[PDB]
């Protein structure tokens, strides 16, 4: 529901999400073969 | 050793990189002048980097008004091995009798 959903937020008050308690795969995040610009400072995205 | 006027330039320093981020590990006895790009997953650029591509060949940035952490180090490293040949500083020994 934070990508896909009905409608977004502004820039002066966005929608803050936390992932507690949860475990997720980004596997799928990067195949999509969906995505315009991808960028990812810190950590490599093949090896986070 | 510490080098304060040998290495340590106004201007930064881009002569000096180090690998970070290549999945190549150096192994010993070895050596490896390549500079390529790394590689994330897809596109494997490798020279025409762009999406999903990174710089693995960080540079320093020695200046002289930095601290002591981050000013320039001239390392040497001396390697060798045994049993096979003398030296100078061994010992003046020839023939004795």
């Amino acid at each position: 529901e934070v990508f896909n959903a009905t409608r977004f937020a502004s820039v002066y008050a966005w929608n803050r999400k936390r992932i507690s308690n949860c475990v997720a795969d980004y596997s799928v995040l990067y195949n999509s073969a969906s995505f315009s610009t991808f960028k990812c400072y810190g950590v490599s995205p093949t090896k986070l | 050793w510490n080098s304060n006027n040998l290495d340590s330039k106004v201007g930064g320093n881009y002569n000096y990189l180090y690998r970070l981020f290549r999945k190549s590990n150096l192994k010993p006895f070895e050596r490896d002048i390549s500079t390529e790009i790394y590689q994330a997953g897809s596109t494997p650029c490798n020279g025409v980097e762009g999406f999903n591509c990174y710089f693995p060949l960080q540079s320093y940035g020695f200046q002289p008004t930095n601290g002591v952490g981050y000013q320039p180090y001239r390392v040497v490293v001396l390697s060798f091995e045994l049993l096979h040949a003398p030296a100078t500083v061994c010992g003046p020994k020839k023939s004795t009798n």
